[PDB]
RNA sequence: UAUCUGGUUGAUCCUGCCAGUAGUCAUAUGCUUGUCUCAAAGAUUAAGCCAUGCAUGUCUAAGUAUAAGCAAUUUAUACAGUGAAACUGCGAAUGGCUCAUUAAAUCAGUUAUCGUUUAUUUGAUAGUUCCUUUACUACAUGGAUAUCUGUGGUAAUUCUAGAGCUAAUACAUGCUUAAAAUCUCGACCCUUUGGAAGAGAUGUAUUUAUUAGAUAAAAAAUCAAUGUCUUCGGACUCCUUGAUGAUUCAUAAUAACUUUUCGAAUCGCAUGGCCUUGUGCUGGCGAUGGUUCAUUCAAAUUUCUGCCCUAUCAACUUUCGAUGGUAGGAUAGUGGCCUACCAUGGUUUCAACGGGUAACGGGGAAUAAGGGUUCGAUUCCGGAGAGGGAGCCUGAGAAACGGCUACCA
RNA sequence: CGGUAAUUCCAGCUCCAGUAGCGUAUAUUAAAGUUGUUGCAGUUAAAAAGCUCGUAGUUGAACUUUGGGUCUGGUUGUCCG
RNA sequence: AGGACUUUUACUUUGAAAAAAUUAGAGUGUUCAAAGCAGGCGAAAGCUCGAAUAUAUUAGCAUGGAAUAAUGGAAUAGGACG
RNA sequence: ACCCACUCGGCACCUUACGAGAAAUCAAAGUCUUUGGGUUCUGGGGGGAGUAUGGUCGCAAGGCUGAAACUUAAAGGAAUUG
RNA sequence: GCCCGUCGCUAGUACCGAUUGAAUGGCUUAGUGAGGCCUCAGGAUUUGCUUAGAGAAGGGGGCAACUCCAUCUCAGAGCGAAGAAUCUGGUCAAACUUGGUCAUUUAGAGGAACUAAAAGUCGUAACAAGGUUUCCGUAGGUGAACCUGCGGAAGGAUCAUUA
């Protein structure tokens, strides 16, 4: 008997398995950011999908609530933290219109092909 | 519903550790010890000149009040020294989001300084363990009739 | 082994209890006293967190109040005349709380005599003083004048012999007597 | 359980011990003593987890044995000794003293205090009673039994042990307008003065709590503890003095005083 | 994390289900399997049975040392060092495991104990043990007893009988030790306002009677009784009383009671000061005890409300307690908890009672537009149990089972 | 689907889905507006008791001070200091 | 801070309470993450901010409101006041 | 007794969809995804089956209550063309 | 075209079921009742107070009441105190025997079925006016579907006779 510590999934499967536009973009996604599966697109979107529950939840509370205030700000500021919210658009409704390209952009493989040091995604990876 | 003996069991009735001096010649009724439940309770007067014993008095008796104060209505005055009072209430269903009728039989220990019937709403407060069921001592008739306070018709 | 648990008891509405849990320890009942007069023999129970307790079975004399000008003296008691739950007891001479004793009486008495000098059943000039301020306020009621000339008094027992060990009580006086006489002449 | 339990799963622990849920199965239990396990601080938390001067149960037990420990002026060799609230931990090693006060976030905060105040203590009184040969005597939430109060000190009220001789040295009387901290429930650490306090005929009173800047509540008189005069506290209140910032303000506390 | 698709027809629109789909801290299983972190894990059927080995013993400067154990050297004529064994003390009732029993039962939230026990921890806490004190051990009272020395028994078990010494914070006894005040009983006098030599008891503990434990507010007269002073008219002016919402409470007082509880015949270190310069007088810091009252760890009960399916379970309970009354017994304590005598009562269509649960309750888990559905044996809190049953010693705490007694298997 | 040209069986080739995981079985949840309080249907698809009375249950007509005037406190958007 | 009478509810706002773990969620480069409750900064000469919050929808307690829904007054006046 | 006009109540009827339905059709089968006036009973694919069993009523006939094991990918409704 | 039943064959499912079955468990009448606890007794043994008379040899520190002594030591006898076996009455009550009862499993001769399998047999009831319109309730009859009688109903093959 010792406190457990716990573990927690951090994708989630789409419900069709099997849709032929879905596929084509992951497969997109994929080749574009060099992803080993496709769980990483799973991930991004169970991410993105975590935030956005925050954010519409923050939404349907009154405008000037301290909830509000308080949260949106925090997932403000570490969003563009990250970088994926551009500085412009810090207003808690534009993170609605954030899409997983944007957190896939910012992952250390896409920020190396950027930075030029390496010359493919894949020989970023 | 009450003897008209202040004693009529074979045990003679005291207030335990209450007593009056025979030798002495003031030749009043008794030594009657009494007390106030608090609450802002009125001892009944009934109680503070009557004649009966009721170990289990509030005001007289040994018991004490103390917790849960709980107002009913009389279901059944018709067993000794006690009574069985109806509560009814609304439990409510979330998963209608609907309320649903419920009552509970709560047994009592009204003491004869109370005279009680069936439909009288009563005030009544906890104490100790009187027996296996009763935990309640009536402290208030609040309804003594409700509805039958003027009775006949004569203009 | 005796219980005192409320398990075992039907439910306020009637329904059998099926057994929750075997009976503890600290719901135990132990033995009844039923004490009896003569030869003094008080046993020590040893119960929960020490406390020694004393059964005090054959119990044979103790101490005895008097209301009225409350004093106390050590007496013995000579048969239990009544008793309130169970004749039974009265017929075994069991000796419990409440029950009706008869009282020796002479200690009473002398301490009477000694204290007013009244002379019942028909010196130092400080003692002569001490009498005349009394004033013979010493009218006390005739019936327990009566049991004097008699020479037995009629005590109720206030102790509890099976728990205490004692067997102290008080002696039927003013109404509280008269009360008793009633059920006595009904027995007689 | 038949009998009385003697250890503390380290999940069942108060979470204002606010231990680290893995690195043990267990947590101290304290032993009988002054205070309430629940509210009390056992020594081994004060010293290996708040003061960090030791690392493990083994330092604590050498720290505790050469008597450099003086808890309210007395050794107090045990381990897990419940060391609650107001109570003064004194080390003549650093020459340190410590007096037990929550800090608004409601937990036993490291209050290093002066060495000249920390002669006396502070106590609430919870009972004053009568006891042999009518020798009136008055209980505080110590569980000290103090022997020929003044006459006039009654329950809820508070007292200024001086901790050496332990005896009565001043004492203040509850009433509406004074100086006041809060030892329960969402208000730890308060504190503020009375307003109102209703009565509430049969059980559990309430007072209403107002603070320096002008917030109001309502907390249980058993929760309550009179600590001074307004503007005048008996005791050096912890940094901070129990305000109890929003959780906005505290981000703007962390942003404003800021240097790196 | 608000989505549907294939199948009845020659073809269509439906109702409908089957199937598909995605989960699952839901397991099992098949085929594969390189790394780091993390981790469940004989719960489902069998709370079925168990070989074997461990799972609870404990010593500080400070209870007891004569091991004929070790050290015998710088500390050693009683003893000091270290230290087996054993007596003493304390824990063994915590922890760990399982979910069999249990459906107002457990449990959760919320109350109560002015209804009780509580080792320990913490804070306080007692002159009286004298009993006629003008004859006593208080500079220290007695006897056993283990360990050990030796003799055995049994095939064997943590089996121990006989003999011989020996100790205690073990078992027994028992001493001081003041004063004061209050109660009671009188060798006398001197005519009242009577007022006084003097003698015994009173700590606490237990038991029982009685009393005090007050209190809304200004004055009187009066007879009856009789107290102080009287500057002999008469004035009586002064009366003390804590807490809660409430008490017969806290507490105090009187009378008594007890096969008479406690009130230190105990250990370590340092051994200072006074000189009444002697082993004399005092004297510090602790350690164990120790009565009571608190506090803490608690423990028992306890109020309101909340439980899954079932009427192919509609009346259930009471001679054997069912509901209540009274008194007693027992209880730590309230309580039909048990007894004696009375009353005939209590629950129920708002589902009582009965039956089922492959039901331990809960915090929670999965699932997710919202509402919900299912699960919760298991990391925390409670409860119960140790093969099924009963019974009990020791203690503060057990109906204990890595404690005993008996029956059944 | 398989009865002599099998896009469905056994294989080879190519490809697809997830990928150190994937496949099956039972159970269960969403899909299930196929449990429907939100939110189901009853003419014929399953389903209005043959009809009426009636205790409990559920539900139950309207009506008992609405206006105004002033002062005054916070919070806003005001115009600008 | 006291005697005095209190129509009683249902309902609803606020607060005290609903153990921790879990869920939510703030801070924090465990190399990221699952996690964890850590850590950060000095010149390196000890100085430090933390360990946030919310929710639990039932029962109980306090509190403001009086629409909606229910009960009760005075009909024999035995009614209310002086 | 008719005639004209009006009204209340009843068995009904014609037209129509501007509403509802899968439609046949309905002036209620409308006022239902813009979903809530009160309330009772019944159904959850077909078959087994209104069968067995257990109650209960009946003289009997039979009535009321009333499953499962198992099997099945449909059974069924309205309408269109042959 | 579609389809109905009897009889015939095969596999499965379920039911009834005489056998007055069998097991387990639950209670339970009646009769026994271990063991603990309490109590009535009892009294091996261990002891203390006593003068209870001896040898002991100053068995006091003065031939003698040792100028007795915690003196050697048993008949003493009493008074205690502890006290094992045993034992009286209860009390908690496990469990045993005996039947009774209920519940679940459990066989079981035989009987009545229902499914699936559709290339068996005898008819052809129904779907069209199914060639006697259909169906419902009830009763009778018969190889079988079904037929008939009496009331209904259109889900009818008529929404229609002021011809
Ligand atoms: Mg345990
Ligand atoms: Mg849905
Ligand atoms: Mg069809
Ligand atoms: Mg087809
Ligand atoms: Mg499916
Ligand atoms: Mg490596
Ligand atoms: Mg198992
Ligand atoms: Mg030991
Ligand atoms: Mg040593
Ligand atoms: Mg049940
Ligand atoms: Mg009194
Ligand atoms: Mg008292
Ligand atoms: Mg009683
Ligand atoms: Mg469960
Ligand atoms: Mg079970
Ligand atoms: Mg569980
Ligand atoms: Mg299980
Ligand atoms: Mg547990
Ligand atoms: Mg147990
Ligand atoms: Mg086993
Ligand atoms: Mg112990
Ligand atoms: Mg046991
Ligand atoms: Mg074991
Ligand atoms: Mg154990
Ligand atoms: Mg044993
Ligand atoms: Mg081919
Ligand atoms: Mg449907
Ligand atoms: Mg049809
Ligand atoms: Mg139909
Ligand atoms: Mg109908
Ligand atoms: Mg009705
Ligand atoms: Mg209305
Ligand atoms: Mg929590
Ligand atoms: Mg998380
Ligand atoms: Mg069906
Ligand atoms: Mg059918
Ligand atoms: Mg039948
Ligand atoms: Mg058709
Ligand atoms: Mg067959
Ligand atoms: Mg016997
Ligand atoms: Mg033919
Ligand atoms: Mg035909
Ligand atoms: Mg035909
Ligand atoms: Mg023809
Ligand atoms: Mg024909």
């Amino acid at each position: 008997p010792r406190a457990p510590r716990t573990y927690s999934k951090t994708y989630s499967t789409p419900k069709r398995p099997y849709e032929s536009a879905r596929l084509d973009a992951e497969l997109k996604l994929a080749g574009e950011y060099g992803l080993k599966n496709k769980r990483e697109i799973y991930r991004i979107s169970f991410q993105l999908s975590k935030i956005r529950r925050a954010a519409r939840d923050l939404l349907t509370r009154d405008e000037k609530d301290p909830k509000r205030l308080f949260e949106g700000n925090a997932l403000i500021r570490r969003l563009v933290r990250i970088g994926v919210l551009s500085e412009d658009k810090k207003k808690l409704d534009y993170v609605l219109a954030l899409k997983v390209e944007d957190f896939l952009e910012r992952r250390l493989q896409t920020q190396v092909y950027k930075l030029g040091l390496a010359k493919s995604v894949h020989h970023a990876r | 519903s009450t003897e008209l003996t202040v004693q009529s069991e074979r045990a003679f009735q005291k207030q335990p550790h209450i007593f009056t001096n025979p030798k002495a010649k003031a030749n009043r009724k008794t030594k009657r010890w009494y007390k106030n439940v608090g609450l802002g309770f009125k001892t009944p007067k009934t109680a503070i000149e009557g004649s009966y014993i009721d170990k289990k008095c509030p005001f007289t008796g040994l018991v004490s009040i103390r917790g849960k104060i709980l107002t009913g209505t009389v279901v059944s005055t018709r067993m000794h020294r006690t009574i069985v009072i109806r509560r009814d209430y609304l439990h409510y269903v979330p998963k209608y989001n609907r309320y649903e009728k419920r009552h509970k039989n709560v047994p009592a220990h009204v003491s004869p300084a109370f005279r009680v019937q069936v439909g009288d709403i009563v005030t009544v407060g906890q104490c100790r363990p009187i027996s296996k069921t009763v935990r309640f001592n009536v402290l208030k008739v609040a309804s003594a009739t409700g509805k039958a306070n003027k009775q006949f018709a004569k203009f | 082994g005796i219980s005192r648990d409320s398990r075992h008891k039907r439910a306020a509405t009637g329904a059998k209890r099926a057994q929750f849990r075997k009976k503890r320890k600290f719901e135990l009942g132990r033995q009844a006293a039923n004490t009896k007069i003569g030869t003094k023999r008080i046993h020590p129970v040893r119960t929960r967190g020490g406390n020694q307790k004393f059964r005090a079975l054959r119990i044979e004399t103790g101490n005895f109040s008097w209301a009225s000008e409350g004093v106390a003296r050590k007496t013995r008691i000579t048969g239990v005349v009544y008793h309130p739950s169970n004749n039974e007891l009265v017929r075994t001479n069991t000796l419990t709380k409440a029950a009706i004793v008869q009282i020796d009486a002479t200690p009473f008495r002398q301490w009477y005599e000694s204290h007013y000098g009244q002379s019942l059943g028909k010196t130092s000039k400080n003692t002569e003083r001490k009498w005349a301020a009394r004033a013979a306020e010493a009218k006390i009621e005739h019936a327990v004048d009566s049991q004097f000339g008699a020479g037995r008094l009629y005590a109720a027992i206030s102790s509890r012999p099976g728990q205490s060990g004692r067997c102290d009580g008080y002696i039927l006086e003013g109404e509280e007597l008269a009360f008793y006489l009633r059920r006595l002449t009904a027995k007689k | 359980a038949r009998g009385p339990k003697k250890h503390l799963k380290r999940l069942a622990a108060p979470h204002h011990w606010m231990l680290d849920k893995l690195s043990g199965c267990y947590a101290p239990r304290p032993s009988a003593g002054p205070h309430k396990l629940r509210e009390s601080l056992p020594l081994i938390v004060f010293l290996r987890n708040r003061l960090k001067y030791a690392l493990n149960g083994r330092e604590v037990k050498a720290i505790l044995m050469q008597r450099h420990v003086k808890v309210d002026g007395k050794v107090r060799t045990d381990t897990t000794f419940p060391a609650g609230f107001m109570d003064v931990i004194t080390l003549e090693a650093t020459n340190e003293n410590f007096r037990l006060v929550y800090d608004v976030k409601g937990r036993f905060a490291v209050h290093r205090i002066t060495d000249e105040e920390a002669s006396y203590k502070l106590a609430k009184v919870k009972k004053v009673q009568l006891g042999k040969k009518g020798i009136p005597y008055v209980v505080t939430h110590d569980g000290r039994t103090i022997r020929y109060p003044d006459p006039n000190i009654k329950v809820n009220d508070t007292v200024k042990v001086d901790l050496a001789t332990g005896t009565i040295t001043d004492f203040i009387k509850f009433d509406t307008g004074k100086l006041v901290y809060v030892t329960g429930g969402r208000n730890l650490g308060r504190v503020g003065t009375i307003v109102h306090r209703e009565r509430h005929e049969g059980g559990f009173d309430l007072v209403h709590i107002k603070d320096s800047l002008e917030n109001t509540f309502v907390t249980r008189l058993n929760n309550v503890f009179v600590i001074g005069e307004p503007g005048r506290p008996w005791i050096s209140l912890p940094k901070g003095k129990g305000i109890k910032l929003t959780i906005s303000e505290e981000r703007d506390r962390r942003r404003a005083q800021h240097g790196l």
